[PDB]
DNA sequence: TTGTCATTTTGCAGGTACTCTTATTCAATATG
RNA sequence: CCUAAGAGUAC
DNA sequence: CATATTTTGCAAAATGACAA
């Protein structure tokens, strides 16, 4: 006990493309890297416009 | 749901990518292999934000292996053909005593073991004994070549003014800030030939900075409107030389700036690196 | 990590994952199996690149 | 990462009054014999001079940036083992908030 | 004494490896004196002062039937052991000088350190003598028991022609040893000669190839 | 060495 | 190892200890120049029962008042076989005559090495000045070049319990355990010749010295 | 070794031999500033450097948050509460002995054992 | 199931005691060096090689 | 009439396939 | 059409 | 007004002496 910070919350280490994986942390590390580079190949809806 | 952050460049979204460099004005000492004589080095990549912006990298060596017995520290000083003993470069910012010189690089009385390694740098520099001599052996170790003995002096002076650790300053009058400046790298490459301290990590993140579009654009605004003043010159000498009038209009060509940004962005290239500037991905919003 | 004192040599402050993937990794953990993960892929690429050289 | 931001840099001057006003003895004039407990301070890579009570300089520049009138992106480092007091203002840094 | 005991224990080896390798040229050396122990080298080859004395220590060797009648073309060899650590032009002189006025086609010359690069550019004499100079460090242990190194046996001319006839080969198209390989020294190999080698491969039990000497 | 990693030497 | 000691525990401590390479490097704790006007009496306190014993034993009016002092490590001394005997009979060896050295007994509490270069008779005016810096030239080279024992280009030899199957009197093929010995660095040329050991089995990683010093095949 | 400067240039003393006295003499290579000697000790060279280990305690060590606490016994007040590092000599075969500094009194005490 | 854990998190605290008082033997210096390695390798070698075994 | 040993310069190339998109082709002063 | 650059797929 | 030109891994090969 002689912390000086406090993490707002861990699940902000991650990225923008691995924040889209449920679960990450029940997961082997390879297949998070290969589900955030193959989340921007994912097809939906860019924009509204 | 558009973010924006991204250039419009001929109709094509264009994003600048986040450019990782190391940090500039900071010291870094690294251990040498085997077979290179010099075994520590230790280099500042001196770097001004508010002048000319230009990268001039300092480094000092320490010559000989573990098992050596002359171990010299040697500088790299820029526009300089050979490695300056440190001590000639105190005397030469005006630092003539030999315990003047040891107080600026070693902080301890008690630190014998500093003081001994250090021993054969100021048995190197004894032959100079005076500020004027060690600017001489600068100026003679200048590579221009092109200038009398008498003013090798001033040659040396602007060397040790305007180019040597340009980011603490550029006048004239800080000779001991830079004298300084040159103990503390001094002590840090001692601390680390005497395993007081571990090199330092070039991986470590906290060393690097990330050129964003603010840096790359003003970086290249720069070097792109220095090309249009320096025409405008070049405009102003023919105009004043044939003795024709002057005009504004005909004296500024905007074309260099807008063709300039318009390429550097259009293209991955930045100049007149590649990649820097890419087509904005649009398959998904995550993308 | 910024979480652990100084000359910390536990398991845990080390990269021991007690944690099965069933149960979850901690926060530190779970750096810590990026970090593994990473250098497996790290190596994968310079294999193949390395083998395929080799093999001409 | 997704709270990971990057400094824009500001102008070191604002600090170096503030150090200068709080009792940073200048570098032209430091003994390191008469000072040898003396912290230096070191502004974006520029060692400006040294500190003989680092502990409360440290604690009013930190608290000067939690009221804003430092800019909160300047970096504040005080390495104690070290005897070290590094401030960066410059663009480029990496920070996260916590 | 120490010093003394291990050298004659080195002179000893090195003793033995020149007699093994004297007997696997094809001379008549007896078993007995290969296996000669340490106390009768030691009562023989070294005085009552504990200095062992290569001067007698040299020796001469003759074909045997068997390597007559296979090479009828080699006579009497001639060993010499050098004294002084440092062999001089004028001992190489005295030595290839006595292996000429004997009509030795070989002399093996055995020396202690090095020999002066101004003896080894007279080391070529008059053919078809032959000067052959070893290390006696290098001859302490006999390279050819190794495990790894497998048997070599020198080549006839008739019997080079017949393997050169059989398989349709050119002299080039030999695998090639080096005229400076350890077991070519050993052997005391000349250039275009071609060695047998008798190997215990894994797939079949005995495998037989040929190197050329180059 | 190599090249990459002539000779040595060469 | 040889057939007959394969499973001798001692006789692979003395093969390894004869093959390693070792270095004052590794024994020195540390290295002291000193000025000693006499080289009949000293001023440290410590180590005058050495002189008082080998000057009492046994010509020293040529002999440089600068004296070089080595302290030696206990624990290096303790887990190789070496003693003060033997680090004095090989620096006498290698630098002959021209270096006065004594050293304490083994079972005195503190390794010392005491180095004098000795005067030649020729007088020299200016020689006086940089004996010392001779003397730590001395020192620098007597810190690496001279060898204590084993063979060069041997960092360190491990010893490991290997099982081989050899054919039992009866006709089976039983494990027996031998003792072998793993080098770092190679010199085969030097190791193979070492007494003790069994020429014809050993084998090197570097396959160029095997090809260099057994031959092509 | 303790090195020492003149007083006269502020330049370094080297070591000189004597004759009338035949005693060590420290002088001057550029004003001829001659003066006796302290200790015969000219030159040490530490092969194998204990000191250094304990090297960046400061006065506010305990200031530090990153440098753990413990509660073992401080041999000069009895006191619990204390800041304990590893040894700071950066060399591959330095053992992992730790060493406390005890916050109200600043003593420096080991963990070893072959000392004691 | 619920036994099977239960002695999974007793092993894994086993183990960790192991590594405990290695680093406790270490820490007091009396840990000796194996041969061929430094006594920073060797206590690695121990930690390793117990956490692995309580992993296997 | 022969060895010796000890600094300063010497060349470089990085796996196999495959898909897609974007930009750019010397600017400008000068003579016919 | 050429060239260059970037992104990506399977190893 | 339009076309023309201004990061990485070393063992040697070579060099300057040289010493009588
Ligand atoms: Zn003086
Ligand atoms: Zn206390």
């Amino acid at each position: 006990t002689t912390f000086t910070h406090c993490e707002i919350h861990p699940s902000m280490i991650l990225g923008v493309a691995a924040s889209i994986i449920p679960f990450p942390d029940h997961n082997q590390s390879p297949r998070n890297t290969y589900q955030s580079a193959m989340g921007k190949q994912a097809m939906g809806v860019f924009l509204t416009n | 749901f558009d973010m924006g952050g991204y250039f419009i460049i001929n109709g094509s979204e264009k994003v600048l990518i986040a450019q990782e460099r190391s940090a500039g004005n900071i010291v870094q000492v690294f251990k040498k292999a085997a077979p290179s004589p010099i075994s520590h080095v230790a280099e500042i990549r001196s770097a001004l934000e508010k002048g000319s912006r230009f990268i001039s990298t300092l480094q000092v060596k320490l010559y000989g292996r573990e098992g050596s017995s002359a171990r010299t520290i040697k500088a790299t000083l820029p526009y300089i053909k050979q490695d300056i003993p440190i001590v000639i470069i105190f005397r030469a910012l005006g630092i003539i005593p030999d315990g003047e010189i040891l107080e600026h690089i070693c902080y301890d009385v008690n630190d014998w073991q500093m003081l001994e390694m250090l021993k054969p740098c100021v048995e190197d520099g004894f032959v100079i004994q005076d500020r004027e001599t060690a600017l001489d052996f600068i100026g003679r170790r200048g590579t221009a070549l092109g200038i009398k003995k008498e003013k090798r002096i001033q040659y040396a002076k602007d060397i040790l003014q305007k180019e040597f650790l340009p980011h603490i300053t550029q006048l004239e009058g800080f000779e001991s800030r830079k004298a300084f400046f040159l103990g503390y790298m001094i002590n840090r490459l001692l601390l680390c030939a005497l395993d007081r301290k571990d090199q330092d990590d070039r991986d470590h993140f906290g060393k690097k900075r990330l050129d964003l579009a603010g840096p790359l654009l003003a970086q290249l605004f720069k070097t792109l409107f220095k090309k249009l003043t320096k025409d405008i010159f070049r405009y102003m000498q023919r105009t004043v030389e044939e003795a024709h009038d002057f005009n504004m209009k005909l004296a500024i060509n905007a074309k260099t700036i807008t063709s300039g940004l318009k390429y550097a962005l259009a293209t991955g290239n930045w100049g007149e690196r590649a990649g820097v500037s890419q087509v904005l991905n649009r398959y998904t919003y995550s993308s | 990590l910024p979480h652990f004192s100084k000359d910390d040599y536990s398991p845990e402050s080390k990269g021991f994952v007690e944690n099965s993937y069933l149960r979850g990794l901690t926060p530190q953990e779970f750096f810590f199996h990026a970090m593994g993960g990473r250098e497996g892929l790290i190596d994968t690429a310079v294999k193949t690149a390395e083998t395929g050289y080799i093999q001409r | 990462s997704l709270m990971s931001c990057i400094s824009v840099g500001t102008d070191p001057m604002p600090i170096i009054t503030f150090l200068s006003e709080w009792g940073m003895e200048p570098l032209e004039d430091y003994v390191p014999h008469q000072s040898p407990d003396a912290t230096r301070v070191f502004v974006n890579g520029v060692w400006h001079g040294v500190h003989r009570n680092p502990a409360r300089l440290m604690e009013t520049l930190r608290t000067l940036r939690r009221k804003g009138d430092i800019n909160p992106e300047v970096s504040m480092i005080r390495d104690i083992r070290e005897k070290e007091l590094k401030i960066f203002t410059d663009a480029g840094r990496v920070y996260r908030p916590l | 004494d120490q010093e003394n005991e291990r050298n004659i224990s080195r002179l000893w080896r090195a003793f033995r490896t020149v007699k093994e390798m004297v007997k696997d040229r094809g001379y008549f050396i007896t078993q007995e004196e290969v296996e000669l122990p340490l106390e009768d080298f030691k009562a023989k080859y070294c005085d009552s002062m504990g200095r062992p004395q290569r001067k007698m220590m040299s020796f001469q060797a003759n074909p045997t039937e068997e390597s007559i009648s296979k090479f009828p073309d080699m006579g009497s060899l001639w060993v010499e052991f050098c004294d002084e650590p440092s062999v001089g032009v004028k001992t190489m002189k005295t030595f290839v000088i006595h292996i000429q006025e004997k009509n030795f086609q070989t002399g093996i010359f055995v020396y202690q350190n090095n020999i002066t690069p101004s003896a080894m550019k007279l080391v070529p004499s008059i053919p078809p003598a032959t000067i052959e100079t070893f290390n006696e460090a290098a001859l302490v242990v006999n390279i050819t028991h190794h495990e790894l190194v497998p048997k070599h046996i020198r080549l006839s001319s008739d019997e080079k022609r017949e393997l050169l006839k059989r398989y349709r080969l050119k002299e080039s198209q030999l695998p090639r040893i080096q005229r400076a390989d350890p077991v070519a020294l050993y052997l005391g190999l000349k250039r275009g000669e071609v060695v047998k080698i008798i190997r215990k491969s894994e797939t079949s039990g005995r495998y037989a190839s040929y190197r050329i000497c180059m | 060495t190599x090249p990459g990693v002539t000779x040595p030497g060469v | 190892l040889e057939p007959g000691h394969a499973a001798d525990q001692e006789q692979a401590k003395l093969i390894r200890s004869a093959i390693e390479h070792t270095t004052l490097k590794s024994v020195t704790i540390a290295s002291e120049i000193y000025y000693d006007p006499d080289p009949r009496s000293t001023v440290i306190p410590e180590d005058e029962e050495i002189i008082q014993l080998h000057f009492s034993l046994l010509s020293f009016d040529q002999q440089s008042p600068w004296l070089l002092r080595l302290e030696l490590d206990r624990a290096a001394m303790n887990d190789k076989d070496l003693t003060m005997g033997q680090v004095g009979e090989r620096i006498k060896q290698t630098f002959k005559n021209d270096l006065f050295v004594i050293w304490s007994e083994d079972n005195d509490e503190k390794l010392i090495i005491r180095c004098r270069v000795v005067r030649p008779k020729s007088l020299d005016a200016e020689t006086e000045a940089e004996e010392d810096h001779m003397l730590k030239k001395i020192e620098n080279t007597m810190l690496e070049n001279i060898t204590l024992r084993g063979v060069e280009n041997i960092e360190r030899v491990v010893m490991m319990k290997y099982d081989r199957k050899v054919p039992s009197p009866t006709g089976e093929y039983v494990k027996e355990p031998e003792w072998v010995l793993e080098t770092d660095g190679v010199n085969l040329s030097e190791v193979m010749t070492v007494p003790g050991i069994d020429p014809t089995r050993i084998y090197t990683n570097s396959f160029i010295d095997i090809m260099e010093v057994l031959g092509i095949e | 070794t303790t090195f020492r400067f003149c007083r006269d240039c502020n330049n370094m003393l080297y070591p000189r031999e004597d004759k009338e006295n035949n005693r060590l003499l420290f002088e001057c290579r550029t004003c001829s500033y001659v003066e006796e000697a302290g200790s015969p000790l000219v030159y040490r060279h530490e092969l194998i450097t204990n000191i250094g280990e304990t090297a960046g305690v400061v006065q506010d060590i305990g200031s530090d948050p990153t440098l753990p606490r413990s509660d073992r016994e401080c041999p000069k007040c009895h006191s619990r509460e204390n800041v304990f590092f590893q040894s700071q000599q950066r060399r591959k075969d330095t053992s992992m002995v730790l060493f406390f500094v005890c916050l109200s009194c600043s003593h420096i005490f080991t963990s070893d054992q072959k000392n004691k | 199931d619920g036994p099977t854990m239960r002695e999974i998190t007793e092993t894994i605290a086993e183990a960790k005691k192991k590594v405990l008082d290695v680093t406790k033997e270490a820490q007091a210096n009396l840990l000796t060096a194996k041969h061929g390695m430094t006594l920073r390798e060797s206590f690695e070698d121990n930690v390793v090689r117990f956490l692995n075994e309580a992993r296997d």
